[PDB]
């Protein structure tokens, strides 16, 4: 009742972002998946991008760590 | 501040000022102590004020009838017990009564010196025929004695000499009882949930107030110097 | 007991005092559990009482041997629970040990709320009969109270509205718990022996036919009718029986 | 009373167990009906449940 | 109890029978029993009866035959001046046969015009001629504990029992306390036992110091004596010299504790083996059971009405009725085949507020106090994250920081622990470990706490007896006395006349004088004095001086031969009826709610069945009974049972479901389906079952994959 | 069976449902 | 509204509590008989009460008609020496004797109570309504009556006192036997008690109501219960949670009642069989047509529905664990009524034949009949202190 | 008037001021209602001084040695409850002690602040052997805490770490009675008595005599306004 919890809130709690970011890195690479479909393919899979997972990865890998953004699961503290 | 909180107060009509009463902070159920002494002492030394007595003249006697009554003197003089009424008057006066035909006896329809006053008239009190009735006088007093009827105003026939010991103290029903609160930290903490009625005479506010200093005083009117 | 109470509901504990927002999250929200604080214990009772419990004696004896009844909010490793009925359970009480059973379901708590729950018997499926009773400690006081005292007889004439003025009359002393006054009541009073036969006649005029069937003495009235009664018993046999009416339906 | 008098309702209308279950009914979802914390289900969904059907049963 | 121990025996065996078809006669008595064990003794179990008590005198021969004296009597003349009174081995002389005790005069002559006496299992009737033997003593047939009853002569046998077993597995007492009533046996058996200490040999004490008594290397007269008159392969070679240390709180086999007591003071003499050390329940060579407490029986507001006892707090505060236990806990670590672990001295998410007294290796700091859930020391343990979990690799990374599994099961003292820390012993590699191998290093530890008596105590008392109390109470509440003391004991009344066990008044009352005058007794049961209700004789007695010289001459009453008044309502009016008062020996026993208490929500399941389980443990399986799943169906109603089966036992997803429900604001559902089922279902498949299991408003039924 | 189902789970007969269908 | 007087004992609690539920709600009247229950407490505290020892009263006769037993056998063996008639014989006798004079020493003991104390702890206890009974009270006070030895008889020693004096030690360990005895079984009797009910109820189990429309009309009356004599049941009450279509025909001195169907109920009861009418049918489950199950109809107000059971129920399961599951507490007068050495007819009684022979000398010959009141022996036909000529029967032991 | 007659008043071992005291005229059991009052509430609470903690640290813990003794913190500890003494300090204090060499302890011997005594000296307190004996430092209250042993000087950790709830209470045996009386013509008035005894700190003037004023006030700080 903890993980799933915590796995489905980790993509649940995905709030704090533009669902550019939100729809796709949202599970890493994997995530939920075994844990993998990557870098290239989202290069295609989404945007044609091959930078753009990077940069709007990164904006989102840190639309949730200045602390107020998704600031509610900080107890998480894992 | 070990203090009273007035709480629930319901006097209803008067009879039984319903009165939950509460002592909200008793460090120890002490508080206890308080209530089961109040408990003899809300009743214990008062001052009720009552009967005695009664006139039932032409029946000087107490057992023969009085004729148009449903009813003898056996319950005229039962018919005593139950009045309720009270005076300052500190000093006995009487009520007497010339009602005649077929009657009740609207326990207000009376006879009435000083404040004796039917605390709450309308009693049934007493059937009658069509006949005449006949007059009943009587004493009242205050007291707390209502153990002895014998030696009564049978120390001197001022009239009837037919005397019952009243009965005299208002509340007749009450439900004193404590319960250990919170607060059991700095020391468990209780209070005192309790009752009294009374008959609609006096209310606790004139009743287990009184007691309450008749004590403070009386239970301690000096630290026991000894 | 509390040793008991906090596993006993927390699932609809730990829901609770986040779920109104007072912490958040599992093992970080019930932080105030193994914290040790107040909040759970009071909120624990907030969300203990019309809560349904079962509960039952190392043998499960019969039906009536896992009753139901409202679980209380105490400290304890002991249990609490109300004597009355032990004898269905039977669990006496010299290192007697049972079990705090509990419902889940919701309506399982119904299997609790209204059909499982002490309230719900009154006599052994198994007989006819009401098992339940006080006891035989009770009966004595019971008993006791309706016998009677040869050195305590007084109160000759001592009668009343046979309402709480004999209450008070006891509340007086002076009398015998059991010296028999002859009581007001009308009403049916069943008497210790038969009250129905000419025993001490004294019918005269204006009206009376006055007999004493022992128990009670009505004077009666041609024109008139019963009145006088005087149940003949203690005021406290009129005690024992007006805390009754009241105690089931007033 | 807090629940006393539910002894006759259940007690005098056919089938019991059956009522339970309604009653039940009635639990699951006049809780579940709101979940926005009204004050009226503040206290446990069955309680209510019982006695509006109490005092409807009249 | 070791005492007892020392000495029941069976016939449990290899080559003893079985439980269950060894089967009556195995179970009963014989006469030769009568002398040769005592019936007092019966664990009244599936495997009682079968549990010699060993005569209380008894011996035995090259022939394991037992002795059991048989004391002549000179057709008239006993005295025990004659010879034999050592014999009846086992068996008897068809000698018609004097038992026990019967009017004895002075000078034996016996009086009993036509005494009843045993031939052969048989006890015929014959007087003076044809005997001769007799008592030792009035008690022969006792083991150990069936001893305690000061005058069982006044109990019930049928009554005698479980009582007379409930001292015999007592629990201590930090501060003992001879009885008070007397009659003392047993004084010497607390000496047989070794709690307390004789001289081995002799002494007049030099100093006593608590840790060291001494005729050790005294250099001093408890030397001198120590060589009293001297003895050689002890050395009496230079100033005596016996050296050995008493004991202080430690672990007894059954967590049970007892440190003696330096008892004799100093340069005060003493002579050879006699007990002079004050261990576990003596003062002084007696067997400290309880203690001595007045007892007015008294049905109060109840709180009690079988059963069920009633103290006053006074008790806390007497500082009596205070176990304290001492218990293993201990750990070890593995080695891991895994990659091995150690313990720590920390990981994570310790407080040092938790980790700090703790000591340097992770250590717990021994003298220290703890309280529940309180930390012993640091396992520090394997689990890699290879399969890195779903959310793992970036949580891990996502939340921020990159922890390492590291892991730590470090030990964790239970809740309620408020037990300051009291030793250790402990040890690795390095002695050679002398470990269970695969195994590194000992890790025990433990903890006592001085624990005072509670609710729910089993106590009771020595004879026909089992107790246990509701509530304790304001020290004023409670009864009182007109000298103006207030009592400490209620019971109820009724318990005794029903327990058919009377004498339980007796002592009450011998005591009391005792307690008045400072009484002792220490007298072996049975009135055999005059033979007949001598005991009554005494009791009034040693009230009637005592309460003569009391001065008040209140504690006894003429009209109240054995009563007293009782004063003392609810405000403390005269209850009414002068009820009976005074001393018992109140015992309280183990069953100690702390060990026996027990609750827990859910956990491991098993394995097999993978349900919870309990063995009676913190997360022990609130037990269950089908007895009652053969009683909750008379209402049916299924849910309970449906719930109540299933999710808590079979379905993972359904207990969880539940887990959720409630915290997820879900009606939670519908069971599962057992599965255990299925797992049954399982193994018949195989033992050559089929099922079809399914549907059958599908396609002509079919067989629904219920696997 | 009341206990056939109960070796089970399913409800049992003797229970609103039992009827109610 | 309707005072009651007299005085309490259990049973008037229980009626009591009946017939306050009997027409109450369950609860309304369930929670009843629990504030004036735990009031029992209070008083009873207030009046209070304890042993004494001698509360251990002894009738003091005790001595005496007891040392009448005495010469009892004085006369059975200290005369039966010459073996002139003979040993097994008033052997048989002796043991005759002891629990003969006992029960009649007993029986001092019964009124020496009776008017010793009305305010009497050992009294209020027991002929209240207590933890006390009679068998108990008797070897509280009243001699121990003798039992047996280790295997199906006595031992030479027999059972001796009540405790006050005590006991030396042979009886003791007699005693002590006969304990052990009783543990032992104690112990077994867990598995039959455990056993019963159990697999009992794999026989009672699935039988559930379904059905009530049954149309059943068959079934078989009763006569209460009726032992010989004494009537063995009430049926006043026995006849109770069940129903009946064949009705009352009362000596047509009455008029038809319960018609069909008809919920026995109490009343109806209590009067329609101590009111004078003694025969009927019912209707029970060996008939109703059913499948797997009974007629409701067959059925009644059970022992707890105190009205008609609803339906969908295992009875059966429940009526299974009602019998052997407390059956445990099977073996293996009192609240005093007219005299103790019991019923008995006119004027001879038994000796047997070879092996008694002591002269006054006999066992227990199986009782001859005709009830007489305030017994005297083995005849018939109307003695003095109460007067009739009808009847046989004695709950003589 | 309603009136202590202070009587037998003794003078020795002060120790139970043995001290049967009276008060006469009490209408009727008004003045019962006192006896208990008393009795609880004497015993109820008198606030009071008690050694409460204990510096020894010859062991930090609590059940080992501390050699020399013949007797160890078990009766060590014991041997506190049993100590008697008393301050206004109303804030904690300490003693410490270092006797040595073979020695009683004059229960007198002892280290003192501000107003801390043997209220009696020469109590035995300690054996010892002619080996050093050690410090024994410790509180010293007076409160009404003389329940709960657990938690306090526990949460703050102090070094020679023992502390437990003490007695805080001189004042024990005590007791009184009752009877009626002549002077019935003024109604059959009628008696009380008591005893008190205490640990010879507190003479009842200042426990029993005290605990007189202790609730007068408190009984009812308010008139039973309620």
């Amino acid at each position: 009742v903890s993980k799933n919890l915590l796995r489905e809130d980790l993509e649940k709690v995905l709030d704090s972002l533009s669902p550019r970011e939100r729809d796709v890195l949202r599970l890493r690479y994997g995530l939920d998946d075994g844990r993998m479909k990557t870098l290239e393919e989202i290069g295609q899979i989404f945007n044609v991008t091959r930078e753009r997972i990077r940069q709007i990865e990164a904006k989102a890998l840190r639309k949730l760590r200045h602390p107020n953004r998704n600031s509610v699961l900080k107890e998480y503290i894992r | 501040q070990f203090q009273i909180e007035c709480v629930e107060s319901n006097t209803e009509e008067s009879r039984n000022h319903y009165s939950k009463f509460i002592l909200e902070p008793l460090e120890r159920g002490q508080g206890t102590t308080v209530g089961n002494a109040l408990r003899r002492v809300l009743l214990s030394n008062l001052e009720g004020t009552a009967v005695t007595a009664v006139r039932i003249a032409g029946v000087s006697h107490e057992f023969a009838t009085v004729p148009g009554v449903r009813e003898d003197v056996l319950e005229i003089i039962m018919r005593m017990k139950e009045v309720i009424l009270k005076s300052y008057s500190s000093q006995a006066q009487i009520g007497r009564l010339l009602v005649n035909g077929p009657t009740t006896i609207t326990a207000s329809h009376f006879d009435l010196p000083s404040e004796v006053e039917v605390i709450d008239p309308t009693q049934y009190v007493a059937t009658i025929a069509e006949g005449g009735k006949l007059e009943m006088e009587f004493r009242i007093e205050r007291g707390k004695g209502y153990r002895t009827v014998e030696r009564g105003r049978e120390e001197a026939t001022s009239l009837d000499f037919l005397q019952i010991d009243s009965i005299f103290m208002p509340v007749r029903k009450v439900n004193y009882s404590v319960e250990e609160v919170r607060a059991d930290g700095s020391i468990p903490k209780d209070r005192l949930l309790l009752e009294v009625w009374t008959n609609g005479s006096i209310s606790p506010q004139e009743a287990l107030s009184s007691a309450a200093g008749i004590l403070v005083d009386l239970f301690n009117p000096l630290k026991d110097i000894s | 007991p509390r040793e008991m109470a906090i596993e006993l509901f927390q699932p609809f504990v730990i829901n609770r005092l986040i779920r109104s927002g007072m912490v958040n999250n599992i093992k970080a929200a019930k932080k105030l559990i193994s914290r040790n604080d107040p909040s759970v214990w009071d909120v624990l009772e907030e969300v203990i009482e019309g809560h349904p419990v079962m509960l039952n004696r190392a043998p499960t004896l019969h039906r009536l041997g896992i009753q139901a009844f409202e679980p209380i909010l105490v400290e304890g490793r002991a249990i609490q629970l109300h004597p009355l009925v032990c004898p269905a359970f039977n669990a006496d009480f010299d290192g007697d040990q049972m079990a705090v059973h509990v419902p889940l379901s919701l309506e399982s708590q119904a299997e609790a709320r209204l059909l499982m729950l002490a309230s719900n018997n009154i006599l052994s499926p198994a007989t006819g009969r009401p098992i339940i009773t006080p006891s035989q400690d009770m009966v004595l006081g019971a008993y006791y109270l309706t016998a009677e005292n040869p050195g305590a007889t007084k109160g000759a004439g001592k009668y009343f509205a046979s309402l709480d003025d004999v209450i008070m009359a006891f509340q007086q002393e002076q009398i015998d718990l059991h010296a028999y006054v002859y009581v007001r009541f009308d009403g049916d009073v069943e008497s210790d022996q038969p009250d129905t036969e000419p025993v001490k006649v004294t019918t005269n005029e204006d009206g009376s036919r006055t007999v004493l069937y022992k128990y009670r003495r009505v004077r009666e009235d041609a024109q008139g009718n019963v009145i006088s009664q005087y149940i003949y018993t203690t005021p406290g046999r009129v005690i024992y029986n007006k805390a009754i009416q009241e105690a089931l339906a007033s | 009373q807090i629940m006393h008098r539910a002894e006759d309702l259940i007690s005098a209308a056919s089938n019991r167990y059956r009522i339970t279950v309604q009653v039940a009914n009635r639990a699951k979802r006049r809780r579940y009906e709101e979940f926005e914390s009204a004050e009226d289900a503040m206290m446990k969904p069955v309680l209510r449940a019982i006695i509006e059907m109490s005092d409807e049963l009249t | 109890a070791e005492l007892t121990h020392k000495r029941r025996l069976s016939a449990l065996g290899p080559g003893g029978l079985t439980r269950e078809r060894a089967g009556f006669a195995v179970r009963d008595i014989h006469p030769s029993h009568y002398g040769r064990i005592c019936p007092i003794e019966t664990p009244e179990g599936p495997n009682a009866g079968l549990i010699g008590s060993l005569a209380t005198h008894a011996r035995v021969n090259q022939y394991g035959f037992l002795e059991t004296p048989f004391r002549p009597v000179e057709n008239g003349r006993v005295r025990f001046d004659q010879p034999a009174a050592y014999m009846t081995a086992d068996e008897e002389d068809d000698l018609r046969v004097a038992p026990g005790d019967i009017p004895v005069d002075e000078n034996g002559y016996i009086i009993g015009p036509q005494v009843p006496v045993r031939y052969r299992q048989e006890f015929s009737t014959t007087t003076p001629e044809q005997v001769d033997y007799v008592a030792v003593s009035p008690v022969q047939i006792v083991s150990v504990a069936t001893s305690m009853i000061p005058f069982l002569e006044h109990d019930d046998a049928n009554r005698a029992l479980m009582g007379s077993n409930m001292q015999r597995q007592a629990v201590p007492l930090l501060k003992p306390e001879r009885p008070l009533v007397g009659t003392g046996l047993e004084a010497q058996g607390a000496r047989d036992s070794g709690m307390v200490i004789v001289s081995r040999t002799d002494g007049d004490v030099v100093y006593v110091d608590a840790t060291e008594i001494r005729v050790r290397v005294s250099g001093q007269l408890p030397t001198a004596s120590g060589k009293s008159t001297d003895n050689g392969q002890l050395t009496s070679q230079k100033g005596q010299e016996i050296r050995y240390t008493v004991s202080k709180y430690q672990r007894s086999n059954q967590d049970t504790c007892l440190n003696q007591k330096p008892l004799v003071r100093i340069g005060e003499r003493v002579v050879a083996g006699q007990v002079l050390a004050d261990g576990s329940s003596t003062e002084g060579g007696e067997l400290a059971l309880g203690q001595n407490i007045v007892v007015a029986y008294m049905p109060w507001e109840g709180y009690n009405y079988e059963d069920a006892i009633l103290i006053s707090e006074r008790l806390v505060q007497d500082d009596i009725y205070t176990s304290i236990h001492i218990e293993k806990y201990e750990i070890e670590a593995r080695q891991t085949k895994l990659g091995p672990e150690e313990i720590t001295r920390e990981i994570p998410n310790v407080g040092e507020d938790a980790l700090r007294q703790l000591d340097e290796q992770g250590i717990i700091r021994i003298g220290a106090w703890v309280e529940a859930g309180d930390i012993l020391v640091g396992k520090v343990t394997p689990k890699g994250e290879s399969d890195q979990p779903p959310e793992e690799k970036l949580l891990r990374a996502i939340f921020g920081e990159k922890a390492r599994d590291v892991r730590d099961n470090s030990l964790r003292v239970p809740n309620g622990e408020k037990g300051r820390v009291v030793d250790v012993r402990l040890f690795t590699r390095e002695q050679g470990d002398e470990l269970p191998p695969g195994a590194n290093m000992v890790v025990r530890v433990y903890v006592a706490q001085k624990r005072k008596i509670q609710v729910g105590d089993k106590m009771a008392g020595r004879h026909g007896n089992k107790g246990i109390i509701s509530r304790i109470l304001p020290i004023e509440d409670m009864p009182y006395l007109p000298d103006g003391s207030p009592v400490d004991i209620v019971l109820n009344p009724l318990g005794v006349p029903s327990r058919m066990n009377v004498g339980q008044v007796f002592e009450c009352l011998l005591g009391w004088a005792g307690h008045t005058l400072g009484v002792r007794f220490k007298i072996t049961p049975f009135d055999e004095m005059y033979g007949e209700e001598s005991s009554r004789r005494i009791v009034h007695g040693k009230l009637q001086e005592a309460r003569d010289e009391t001065g008040k001459d209140w504690v006894y009453n003429p009209d109240d031969p054995g009563k007293i008044m009782v004063y003392d309502g609810r405000t403390g009016e005269a209850f009414d009826r002068p009820v009976t008062i005074g001393v018992a020996y109140m015992l309280k026993l183990v069953h100690l709610v702390d060990d026996k208490i027990h609750a827990r929500s859910t956990g491991p399941y098993s394995l097999v069945t993978q349900q919870p389980l309990g063995g009676k443990a913190q997360q022990g399986g609130q037990r269950f009974g089908e007895m009652e799943v053969w009683a909750l169906e008379a209402f049916g109603a299924a849910y309970t049972l449906q719930e109540l089966l299933t999710v808590k036992s079979d379905d993972m997803q359904g207990r969880n479901e539940a887990l959720n429900a409630i915290v997820k604001g879900k009606a939670i559902p519908r069971p599962g389906t057992p599965e255990s089922f299925k797992v049954l279902m399982r193994e018949l498949q195989s033992l050559g079952l089929d099922i079809a299991v399914h549907k059958v408003e599908t396609q002509a039924d079919g067989s629904s994959l219920d696997v | 069976g009341l206990k056939e189902n109960v070796i089970i789970g399913r409800l049992i007969p003797a229970g609103t449902g039992y009827n109610t269908y | 509204m309707i005072f009651r007087n007299r005085v309490v004992d259990k049973g008037q609690l229980r009626n009591l509590i009946s017939w306050a539920f009997t027409h109450y709600g369950t609860a309304r009247t369930a929670v009843m008989a629990d504030k004036l229950k735990d009031l029992g407490f209070r008083y009873a505290t207030r009046a209070g009460v304890s042993i004494s020892v001698d509360d251990l009263m002894v009738p003091p006769s005790k001595r005496s008609l007891l040392e009448a037993a005495e010469e009892e056998i004085r006369a059975t063996e200290v005369r039966y020496q010459r073996g002139e008639i003979t040993e097994v014989e008033r052997f048989q006798k002796v043991i005759d004797t002891w629990n003969g004079t006992s029960e009649a020493l007993k029986d001092e003991v019964v009124t020496h109570f009776k008017q010793t104390n009305p305010l009497n702890s050992v009294y209020m206890m027991a002929f209240s309504g207590a933890r006390g009974n009679i068998s108990q009270v008797r070897q509280l006070v009243g001699m121990r009556g003798l039992m047996a030895d280790p295997q199906g008889e006595i031992i030479d020693l027999p059972i001796k006192t009540n405790f006050r004096e005590g006991l030396t030690v042979t009886e003791y360990i007699i005693s002590s036997y006969g304990a052990r005895k009783g543990l032992v079984d104690t112990a077994l009797r867990t598995a039959d008690s455990g056993y019963l009910t159990r697999r009992l109820v794999d026989v009672s189990q699935d039988v559930i109501i379904r059905e009530i429309d049954c149309g059943t009309t068959r079934g078989i009356p009763v006569r209460p219960m009726t032992e010989g004599s004494k009537t063995l049941i009430k049926l006043s009450t026995r006849l109770l949670g069940r129903v009946v279509g064949e009705d009352v025909i009362h000596p047509k001195t009455k008029e038809v009642i319960a018609p069909r169907n008809t919920p026995i109920s109490d009343d109806l009861a209590k009067e329609i069989e101590k009111a004078g009418v003694a025969e009927v049918v019912v209707r029970s489950p060996l008939t109703c047509e059913a499948a797997r199950s009974v007629c409701q109809h067959c059925y009644g107000w059970s022992l707890a529905h105190a009205k008609m059971v609803d339906l969908g129920e295992a009875v059966g399961i429940i009526a299974a664990q009602s019998i052997g599951e407390p059956g445990t507490q099977l073996t293996m007068q009192q609240v005093r009524s007219k005299m103790d050495g019991t019923i008995k007819l006119p004027r001879k009684l038994r000796t047997r034949t070879h092996r008694t022979r002591h002269g006054e000398d006999a066992l227990f010959v199986e009782s001859n009949g005709i009830m007489i009141l305030e017994p005297r022996k083995e005849g018939s036909e109307t003695p003095a202190p109460q007067e009739i000529h009808v009847t046989q029967g004695s709950t003589i032991y």
